[PDB]
């Protein structure tokens, strides 16, 4: 990835082997958790499309998920070309390159072309666009890897409220929906699926009670 | 924005002059990158020390066979051959730099510099650049060629590289 | 490997022991799977032919694969020498003699000569050529390690669709026959070998079905 | 080692604690496997005889192997001193004297003399000769650690061809025979010592047998 | 169909009856087989869209195949209209307006307009475009009339190798999924489905075996 | 095929449908026999490569033989390329370029280029070369279609000499060998494989007896 170099002139610095090893280890140890998306977004800050292609090729296993990621990248490139076609217009006095769906995906774009598109003024946000595409793909993958539906989350007879709410919020974060749907679900589904012993306790507190009040109520 | 490369030409080792070329990378980018990179020699192989093996007075000067030195060879920076990128630009006059080939989608490294308008070549050879400085050096070169192309003296690319 | 300085020039640098340790560990732990070529290309960016001969000779075990790689490098060097004959006689003062295939391999040349080739004007990419040759050899090696053929894939009555598609895409990435042939295979062989119940669930969606709906159909 | 400063004079630098720790660790962890010689040649690059003597002395245990290595160094120094006369008397300034065998061994010299002999014009590869001697000694050591001979390898009835050829190439790498004799061995004994089934398979395969087609034929 | 004259120009010519008779006879007598497409391409060289609509409407029987061809032509015409949009503004004096997707078929245009389109300056090849569309439709028709798939081929214990390879290549030319996939199939599926005795006779020659020796092995 | 047109100017005349129907009929009844090569050479006199491709595509069935023919055409094209190299470069305005190895087979050569190569002065014998290639392929195919070898031809006890000599000479003509070998083959095999009584009858005539005397010997 390119980085601000002293002084004020961005030059290309190849991806460090330690970053690739950290990525391989986090994909090996954590599989495909919701948190990987932030770890991926933070490990590849300002990365050229070639670096993101390297980081997606260095993965070991989960080839089905990588295939969905590649297909969604292709779909985003296709839609991007459809949303950004060259309509006839007077030619600009200044010419700057332009990134195609295939030029953004780093397939047919040489490293020099990407460095140009990034360091030129005004900059072309090819890296951020490809990162948005990969993040959409990773969201698809992590929502697919969900073992059970959020509607099936129910507490055991003696399962403490601690592990119950932990697992429930984990599955809810892995689940995909708008924020208002989650706001309705945390009020309609959480208290209902609790164990009756502590369900009575949560009902005694009130419907609009916060999480900490219920948690300290059923505490112990 | 569009790269510019030069060639210092030599006739049997006597220095003759510099021809410099503007490569139209904004319309034929992959063709222009291949001539640019072969001129710098940055990929390990290239034009420096190759010769114009076929010069036909009033038509064109052809060169670029750095592997076999007689029109049967040469290779691109993408492999030995690649597609005809497009045919936007036409052979409009002297100084146009166009790709030689052995039929369609057979571009390698051979190129020819036109010294006349050759509209019959349109649609059959990709045009990707034009002489910027040095056309009288290309014209003087004609005198060392013949109707069938055979040249009388060795005409070499003594040095070449990128200027801008 | 060469590294740029503050003013922009580059000079030889001793190979880091961490790189060698990581390479040997990943070769031992991950054996010869499709995800060794990206990590190999990432570990030895800008490495001299001596460094690549080091990284290859240092691989203990799997000597048959290393012999295959050596034979492939030998054939590539012979073809390079045949396609680019070297000139004889005195060499110009401002130019260093061009390397032969056995010298592109780095077998009969000193490190200083490699550094002079890599930092010449114009630079000669011997390291990139030998890296391409090693990558081709590693592709042939991972082709050889492929356990099963692509056609013999048939899902068991109990083997879940996730494991089936995982194995399929694993051996498909290990096949690497071509790209369009791979695209035709993932359309035909993927749906041709499903378990009858989930098979007809996938046929209910027609050939226009994508992989995501293909999986969530048999899911749950 | 002697790191070459960017666009400047080459500056001497003490051996890194990281380098020495990696060296002692690989010695302790892998004993004396055939790859310790490549890894040693990798870690010690451009190092003075003082650095090489330190890297040898930090080794703990295997004192028989260490004494054999020192005896090999002594024999090489004796041969060098016998086939190279040593001049004496007043020496012109700016020109170092004739390096003796005990000095190229580093047992009777100092870091100043070593750096002087490595900076002279033309340079005298004292480090590259002492490293060659150490590699000869390490080769003798790894030959001594060879558990079984090469002519006595026989494939087990159930032991697969992959494991058989792995052991065969490991013993071949350990073997001491010249490279010209080394080729005939891997051409003949490999197919002459296998199990009868794949032996007849490779016999039907006939001449020009290469490892890749051999392993693809002995499959199953 | 147009025909050149002594002066070199071409003009419309009435379609010959024993062409229509030959086409109807070959369509009925041979029904649908891979060798109807070359005959169709040879019979109607230079034919106007009216002549092709004649040769298609004249085919009595197999009306389902003709409806498939009509549907394929229909979809192809729509794609042509979508890909190129007519330009607006003033038209050049030396040029006049082009046909539409439906008029390429000749459904809503007179014969004189077809002749003017075919002999214009520069000429417009409407006949060749509609012939390509009809050839694609006939390819789909001969695909449908295939009596089996490529994978189900398994030679019987008594069925000779000649009949097996004939059936194989017949349904392979009738498959037309691709060309490189065909090249992979003729290597794998051809050798994978032989009778055990002749199967191992073919395996005696290895994968390098060509078809001639492949058959003369099982011959006699 | 092109034909001499009044007066003295060859113009292109497309292949007639009656010729194609005759070819389809002779490849429907005669199928593959020794007489097909002579019939093919007479039906396609002076045919452009496109006409020969049309005549080879119209054959229905016998796909293995057509594939053998295509592969032998490719082999002959490769040999022609290896023997007649084609130099790259701009063509002269008056004369046409030298046809490559694939320009003969009509694969990438337009009809106009072939017409030029044939009508130019001096003419390029592309048609005769492609006919020689197709004739080599047809010879291969008809020597393959032989049911039994010439060594297996033996007369029955009461099978008349007429049928025996007819079948023997038919198999000998279908067989492929030099005429010089056939001169010994006939004098060694014709009399030996006959019936014992007719064997003695022919041996009474002499070893060098002609065919007509040998026939009239056992006549009736």
């Amino acid at each position: 990835p390119i980085v601000q170099n002293i002084q004020g002139q961005m030059v290309h610095q190849a991806i460090s082997p330690r970053t690739l090893n950290a990525w391989v280890k986090v994909v090996e140890e954590k599989a495909f958790s919701p948190e990987v998306i932030p770890m991926f977004s933070a490990l590849s800050e300002g990365a050229t499309p070639q670096d993101l292609n390297t980081m997606l090729n260095t993965v070991g296993g989960h080839q089905a998920a990588m295939q969905m990621l590649k297909e969604t990248i292709n779909e985003e490139a296709a839609e991007w070309d459809r949303v950004h076609p060259v309509h006839a217009g007077p030619i600009a006095p200044g010419q700057m390159r332009e990134p195609r769906g295939s030029d953004i995906a780093g397939t047919t774009s040489t490293l020099q072309e990407q460095i140009g598109w990034m360091t030129n003024n005004p900059p072309i946000p090819v890296g951020e666009i490809y990162k948005r595409w990969i993040i959409l793909g990773l969201n698809k993958i992590v929502r697919m890897y969900s073992p059970t539906s959020i509607l099936d989350i129910r507490q055991g007879p003696k399962e403490p409220f601690r592990d119950y709410v932990d697992r429930f919020y984990k599955t809810l974060r892995a689940e995909q929906a708008s924020q208002e749907v989650k706001n309705w679900m945390t009020e309609t589904l959480l208290v209902q699926n609790a164990n009756p012993d502590c369900k009575t306790i949560l009902k005694a507190l009130g419907p609009a009670a916060t999480l900490e009040e219920m948690m300290t109520a059923c505490q112990g | 924005v569009n790269p510019t490369v030069f060639f210092d030409i030599a006739v049997d080792g006597e220095p003759l002059g510099r021809v410099s070329f503007e490569l139209f990378a904004d319309k034929v980018p992959k063709t222009a990158e291949n001539f640019r990179a072969l001129s710098t020699g940055e990929k390990g192989f290239g034009y420096k020390g190759s010769c114009f093996h076929r010069i036909i007075p009033g038509f064109m000067c052809q060169g670029g066979d750095f592997t076999r030195h007689n029109g049967t060879g040469g290779k691109s920076i993408y492999g030995e051959k690649f597609e005809d990128e497009n045919f936007i630009l036409k052979h409009t006059g002297p100084g146009i730099l166009s790709m030689a080939n052995a039929g369609p989608n057979t571009n390698g490294s051979q190129f020819f510099i036109c010294t006349a308008k050759t509209e019959w070549l349109d649609g059959k050879h990709v045009v990707f650049g034009k002489v910027k400085e040095g056309m009288n050096i290309v014209e003087a070169m004609e005198r060392f060629g013949s109707r069938n192309g055979k040249t009388s003296k060795k005409i070499t690319i003594a040095d070449c590289g990128q200027l801008e």
